[PDB]
RNA sequence: AUCUCUCAAAUAAUAACGGAGGUGUCCCAAGGCCAGCUCAGUGCGGACAGAAACCACACAUAGAGCAAAAGGGCAAAUGCUGACUUGAUCUCGGUGUUCAGUACACACAGGGACAGCAAAAGCUCGGCCUAUCGAUCCUUUUGGUUUAAAGAGUUUUUAACAAGAGGUGUCAGAAAAGUUACCAUAGGGAUAACUGGCUUGUGGCGGCCAAGCGUUCAUAGCGACGUCGCUUUUUGAUCCUUCGAUGUCGGCUCUUCCUAUCAUUGUGAAGCAAAAUUCACCAAGCGUUGGAUUGUUCACCCAUGCAAGGGAACGUGAGCUGGGU
RNA sequence: GUGAAGAAAUUCAAGUAAGCGCGGGUCAACGGCGGGAGUAACUAUGACUCUCUUAAGGUAGCCAAAUGCCUCGUCAUCUAA
RNA sequence: GCUGGUUCCUUCCGAAGUUUCCCUCAGGAUAGCUGGUGCAUUUUAAUAAAUAAUCUUAUCUGGUAAAGCGAAUGAUUAGAGGCCUUAGGGUCGAAACGAUCUUAACCUAUUCUCAAACUUUAAAUGGGUAAGAACCUUAACUUUCUUGAUAUGAAGAUCAAGGUUAUGAUAUAAAUGUCCCAGUGGGCCACUUUUGGUAAGCAGAACUGGCGCUGUGGGAUGAACCAAACGUAAU
RNA sequence: GCCAACGACCAUACCACGCUGAAUACAUCGGUUCUCGUCCGAUCACCGAAAUUAAGCAGCGUCGCGGGCGGUUAGUACUUAGAUGGGGGACCGCUUGGGAACACCGCGUGUUGUUGGCCU
């Protein structure tokens, strides 16, 4: 027989009773499926962060080599 | 077979519309609208009364048949024959299915218990609403009296409640009927079958110039 | 007794607009997108290569992966009644750019000046949004032409 | 007839109305690809008129294409191109001229000197290592019918032996026949120096006077016999990479508002006064009769 | 009708290239027992059972797919990719010739 | 169209095309054998003219009984310096109330050179 | 099992044996790609030339076409024709849908490899997008230059592993004909036949307005097309109550009640001379029969009669009967 | 049982009984036993004629049958009905 | 997989009749709802410069109500105007090819009425996201790379600067595991929306609230109506 | 005031018609030996200039079409929310709030980017 085959009564009152349920903020998310490298770009880099104090400051001297770089403004 | 409407008096779904695949549905002969001098023009027939309904009423179309041999048959006989222009304002496009108990012959042996519930067409219906007319009278205005006492026998054909515009419109027109003379007056309203034409200006010239001719030479 | 599937009950999502048709305009695939942006989501009828479904059309969210000519959204879809956070690749013509931080970031800078300003002043911030106020007390003279001006009724006789 | 047709009617856009562009090119030359979010792609246009063949290095943007150089054949009379001046050689020396007009820009004159001996073969650049990857460009043709040896791809030629970089094939080169090919690259050497223009004059030297009241006249008027058309397409070879200067102008100006010119569009005053007499000229031309 | 054309040029696993292959039909290759199937099939059967396992009736579809055997050139290699299902089909074809009337 | 039982593919028509230093020459051919008076339409509103002719032989040929005899149509289609504007793939565009030749542009032209009579009938 | 438009109430979701349809295929091109050209139709022209074809110039926002249903979509295409083609391939995971947020299946965004077209940019992982499909077990084939058969060697064989195939359409997938009025059990008022309830297509039904008929005369008496209400014993419609049982047709007998008046009492009207009759009002007080046939109820027939109403507890089986089923 | 190929298991081939298949006989064996058209000096009816099918088209006979739905068939009788 | 029963008292919390699959439709599994028992801890945890759920702001989406047919498609009434040469009767005329009107269309500007499977327009009720230190800039560093002559872009690792922390009102505590533990997987009623039916105390859906589980006050009477939710008592 | 190339948004740009257009230009335009395509040098392809501003095109004109915008139809139609509000029913009214649409009237007729260039 045919009473009730599908119906929604009681249904976003039981969604709304141990309620509605945000997901998450996460600082950090899963890069499962991200584009394959890039992130063996970003797993390249990671590794070589090295100068925190060092080097960091010694290119600038470097880029006086050609009196600083006053030609590639362009490309 | 021609279904009684007293089981068919309200706007009860959102209206069936008129398909282009089932024919073997019934051909009425609700086919005349317009009746009296419908040739004359405006300048001919200056009276307009309409019938105007009260409820949200939905009209049978035998109601509408009723309604219109009804108010033709005083004004060919106390209008005369031809002063006047009786005009249906409402159309019965709607469908009513009918499912009725032909089960006669006594040995399909499936025949419905609830196995199927297909509907079955057997006419039309007329749908209103509170301030909408159904009737318009065009005719001069000495038969006034003839015409408002014409519509009070074409109440009583129709279901509901009725009440009874003279209008302030010169005829079937838009306009107000003192405010049609002044903007009739120059050139600014043309004649036509039964209505006018609304500021000819814009554009160019020669419709300005022309409509200016004829009223000058 | 149905949908099921993929793109019914699409007669007006992926309409096109009253005489938007035809070539898709060239902005679309100059357009720059990063990680993190926000974006949101209308599908484009005339572009079968990777719609939204039709519960993800209306709904905005943030890229996460940028690829060749599609970008990988998150979309908050809610189920009964947990919200899910989905994963959404679309193409870029069914992407727009968002407008929803493009206030609150003119609102970044104005709170930085409008301190800024108020950092040599001193005194004070006052940088928090209110809502609307009752106005206050004013007096209004006529001043232009005294009162009455005065409708009273007449309504029905028609 | 056609009245509610300009209701629902709507346009294609602009630049297929003019019919300049296509829109099926265009979507699909300057798509970069929405990983490399905003480098940007170097495209290379030629464009050929009736006098004066143009080619312009452009990457298009949101707001239009931003334009890095452009090269015309007006000119090369600077040069020693007087006439003809839409060759496929003439067009070469356009295509060579960009390719030094805009390395200047970038500076990439110690590198990438390209083909200094033009012969005809297919000599893509390479890139010279420890530092600065060869500039890079792709060939925007447009509406022309890409067809073999057209005078769209010299233009290309003359890029490619200035020293940019663009992939292409030979198989719209001229003179590689495609039955079959035929990597005949020596009728370059007769295509890129002219010489097939002056050895039509060659085989015209001998049957017609009027022949040179006909094409090529005007080589007469400055005295351009037949012989030497590879002598000025050489020198322009070395010429054109002594100094592409840019086309710097300094007039500055005669350019405001002269003289008035183009006739401005009778504001809503002036149009009432022009209808108020044109209605009083009418009832002017009825109260004739009357 | 499908026609396939009996040779093509795809990717021979074995050359690591596209070689030129040629195009079979796959047809069946009976049960021959010692199958471990059959000699199960063959002893759950024997005496005193009276018929242990399905029957399978109810035979609903109409069609097969097909699968071609597409041999290497080169190397000898094969490889089975199936098609969609297809009521009729007969490869090498008599390709489609098109704008054609009719003749006599 | 089973009519005629002519059929999708059958190839029942020929036609050719002449352009140049060959049209001129072949309609004056096919001028004398219409005794140039040709009738009054004869002539689309677009400035255009053909006409029917008959017994083709004498069109400068040999009788030639192995082939036999075939009667032919003519359209001619003129035009005016600038014509190429309407059918080129770059920057193309339409013309303009004149330079498009009426129906007269091809009578009198007709009339002027040739010196035939339209026979308005 | 599945798809499209609607229902669907402006996210998405939503149901009925609701409405209109579709699918179990078709395609070596109808797949790919590069180039070229634009369609329905209308208009003016041209021997045989109407609807006849075919050539030909202008107009022509898609009114054409796109294998097929329907919907979207497409104009230098995704349409038409031509070039050349095999990306309708191989591999690894991930996402969208269905969703339990499982599997197939379809689709999508990519990495790797090999390629096709293209001058190149680029495009292609079948069909312009939304349907066109199938586990385990078993059989089978293709693959390693394979692993195992456990005392050891080689060869046959068998098996294993990987990817396909053979099919379950009741489509998340048993291998399956009837009958029982000779019957049975577990239950069911989740479910019929039966009373009661609600309902009215049917039944039955009385006012409004008059086209009329009524010789003349609208309304003495009727009253077309309309229109509005009233009753529920039938006919159904439902499935509320009862299946650990409400005796299920009638007739016989015997009560009372109702008017929707057949006759009688009291009156009004008439196309009311008398007689006879018809219309209407107050009226349920007293009546409303004997028989032939049939189990029936209405039924018709003979006869009585100045003059032979209609109904209510489907009245009434520990009242009878047992003719019907 | 027989031959052949193989190192063998095994695989192949000839041959292949009764049934079945083909064929004959049987219905006091199970059963079955037709249509449409046109026609006779009034209408009616159709002795006849065409014709389509089938294994054979229900013959002698009986019948609104305890067997006929329509049906309370139509006619006569029995009856005051 | 069905019927009947299933034995103390108080205290606390407190449902479901839905989804998907099943030779499944009086049953299961499965998620939702429930209780138990913890645990982690916050200047929204114990002597906030940070979360979270109705309004505001800002910004996306939508094609229903209304509107429309003098916009497409689809029906569609009425006449008007027209060179017409499509013209039907004719007519003055041998026909008229001279012409006359007429009538049919056709064309032009109108007009009456509409449409679950029609749209130009387009609400309210709604759906999404945002609203600051997990921020804002500044720097030069990083990368094998695919792209790039700053070996620039991107995504990052460490420094420099940052006022008063960036709508409102709320916090009966919130966050999270396990036992996916019990029961349930026959629902009925109602506003407004709505489909089938002629109707129905009928059939089927959308929303909210109830009844089921719920007494008390009111409607004489009653599962749902209107008030109001309930420890024992006084006022 | 301009022109070309390349565009962006894609009718305020479109359509019809008419007028004008210095220069830079663009075209129109001359040819077929080569490259090259065609039944046909028309289309493309390649050669280079005699002719012309007719036309394209550009600028404008029109109580133009359309399309754009604004007022206004209108606090209207509809709609959240409430009542032990009306009515026999259809349906209506009130309260609390959000609030359109055709038409109609007006007003506008593309705005601009990068690069070379003309300057009447």
């Amino acid at each position: 027989a045919k009473s009730k085959n599908h119906t929604n009564h009681n249904q976003n009152k039981k969604a709304h009773r141990n309620g509605i349920k945000r997901p998450l903020r996460k600082r950090h998310e899963s890069t499962l499926g991200m584009d394959v490298k890039f992130l063996i770009n970003q797993r390249y880099a990671r590794k070589g962060n090295l100068s925190r104090e060092e080097s960091v400051k010694r290119y600038n001297e470097r880029i006086a080599s050609q009196k600083g770089k006053p030609k590639p403004v362009t490309l | 077979g021609r279904r009684p409407a007293r089981c068919y008096r309200y706007c009860k779904n959102k209206p069936y519309p008129k398909s282009r695949f089932c024919r073997g549905v019934p051909d009425p002969k609700i086919r005349i609208f317009d009746l009296g001098r419908k040739k004359a023009t405006v300048e001919d027939f200056p009276l307009c009364v309409h019938l105007v309904s009260d409820e949200y009423e939905q009209l049978s179309s035998e109601a509408l048949e009723a309604g219109r041999i009804c108010c033709n048959k005083y004004l060919v006989k106390y209008c005369g024959k031809d002063q006047f222009h009786i005009r249906m304002r409402l159309h019965p496009f709607h469908v009513i299915r009918i499912n009725k108990m032909l089960s006669c012959a006594g040995a399909d042996r499936l025949q419905t218990g609830m196995r199927g519930a297909f509907g079955k067409p057997q006419g039309t219906v007329a749908r209103v609403r509170i301030g909408q007319p159904i009737m318009s009278v065009r005719s001069s205005d000495r038969y006034k009296a003839q015409v408002i006492e014409a519509l009070r026998r074409a109440k009583f054909k129709f279901p509901g409640r009725q009440k009874i515009y003279v209008s302030k419109k010169w005829g079937f027109t838009k306009y107000e009927r003192e405010r049609y003379e002044e903007l009739r007056d120059d050139n600014r309203l043309e004649p036509d079958g039964c209505n006018v034409k609304y500021r000819p200006e814009h554009g160019p010239i020669a419709a300005w110039e022309k409509a200016q001719r004829d009223v000058y030479a | 007794t149905n949908s099921k599937g993929y793109r019914r009950g699409t007669r007006d999502m992926f309409s096109r607009p009253f005489r938007k048709h035809g070539v898709i305009p060239l902005s679309t695939y100059m357009r720059v997108f990063k990680i993190g942006d926000i974006v949101d989501i209308k599908g484009h009828g005339a572009v079968q290569k990777g719609l939204p479904y039709k519960a993800y059309h209306g709904k905005t969210g943030r890229i996460f992966n940028v690829t060749q000519h599609a970008v990988g959204v998150i979309v908050n879809k809610r189920v009964r009644g947990k919200i899910l956070a989905k994963r959404v690749n679309v193409r870029i013509e069914h992407i727009h750019h968002s407008k929803c931080r493009e206030d609150f970031l003119r609102r970044v800078k104005e709170n930085e000046r409008l301190l800024k300003e108020a950092k040599e002043k001193g005194q004070w911030v006052s940088l928090k949004r209110q809502p609307e106020q009752p106005k206050k007390a004013h007096f209004v003279k006529k001043l232009e032409e005294p009162i009455a001006l005065a409708p009273i009724p007449y309504e029905f006789i028609a | 007839k056609n009245k509610q047709y300009f209701k629902r009617y709507q346009v294609k856009f602009r630049r297929r109305r003019e019919g300049k562009t296509d829109y099926y090119a265009r979507k699909r030359l300057t798509f970069q690809d929405k990983n490399k979010y905003n480098t940007p792609k170097y495209r290379l246009i030629v464009r050929l008129s009736n006098k004066d063949i143009t080619v312009q290095i452009a990457y298009a943007r949101i707001e239009g294409d931003r334009v890095v150089c452009a090269a015309y054949s007006h000119e090369l009379p600077k040069y020693g191109i007087q006439v003809g001046l839409t060759n496929y050689a003439a067009a070469y020396c356009t295509g060579l001229l960009v390719a030094r007009r805009v390395l200047n820009k970038l500076g990439l004159d110690s590198l990438y000197a390209g083909c200094t001996e033009v012969t005809g073969e297919e000599f893509n650049v390479e890139p010279v290592d420890d530092g600065p990857g060869a500039f890079r460009c792709f060939l925007d043709v447009g509406l022309a019918r890409t067809t073999t040896g057209a005078r769209v791809f010299g233009a290309m030629k003359g890029a490619v032996d200035g020293g940019l970089n663009i992939p292409h094939s030979v198989k719209r080169f001229p003179g590689y026949s495609a039955e079959t090919k035929s990597f005949n690259a020596d009728v370059h050497r007769a295509h890129i120096f002219g010489q097939h223009v002056a050895d039509y004059m060659r085989s015209l030297e001998e049957e017609d006077e009027e022949s040179f009241k006909r094409q090529f006249s005007r080589y007469i008027k400055l005295g351009i016999r037949a012989d030497d058309l590879e002598d000025i397409y050489k020198k322009a070879h070395q010429a054109i990479r002594n100094d592409p200067t840019h086309k710097v102008t300094a007039k500055k100006s005669s350019a405001v508002t002269k003289k008035r010119w183009n006739a401005k569009k009778l504001t809503n005053e002036q149009r009432k006064t022009k209808i108020a007499a044109h209605k009083a000229a009418y009832v002017a031309k009825l109260q004739s009769e009357t | 009708m499908v026609n396939v054309p009996k040779q093509r040029r795809t990717f021979c696993k074995k050359c690591k290239v596209h070689k030129l292959h040629k195009v079979t039909q796959y047809k069946k290759s009976k049960e021959r027992k010692g199958a471990q199937g059959r000699r199960r099939y063959d002893r759950k059967q024997q005496g005193f059972g009276g018929q242990t396992k399905p029957i399978f009736r109810k035979k609903a579809k109409t069609t097969k797919k097909i699968v071609l055997r597409m041999e290497c050139t080169e190397c000898k290699y094969r490889k089975q990719t199936p098609l969609k299902r297809c009521k009729h089909f007969e490869l090498g074809g008599d390709k489609k010739r098109k704008g054609q009337m009719i003749q006599f | 169209v089973r009519s005629f039982g002519i059929r999708r593919n059958e190839k029942i028509a020929v036609h050719c095309t002449v352009r140049g230093a060959k049209a001129e020459e072949i309609l004056e051919r096919g001028l004398k054998v219409r005794e140039y008076e040709l009738r009054r339409e004869n002539f689309s509103s677009t400035g255009n003219f053909g006409f029917g002719i008959q017994e083709h032989i004498d069109l400068g040929i040999k009788y030639d009984p192995s082939i036999g005899i075939y009667g032919l149509d003519f359209y001619v289609v003129l035009g005016r310096p600038g014509y190429n504007v309407n059918h080129r793939k770059r920057k193309s565009g339409t013309v303009g109330f004149q330079h498009r030749l009426t129906k007269e542009d091809a009578m009198k032209w007709f009339q002027q050179k040739y010196d035939g009579i339209i026979l308005n009938t």
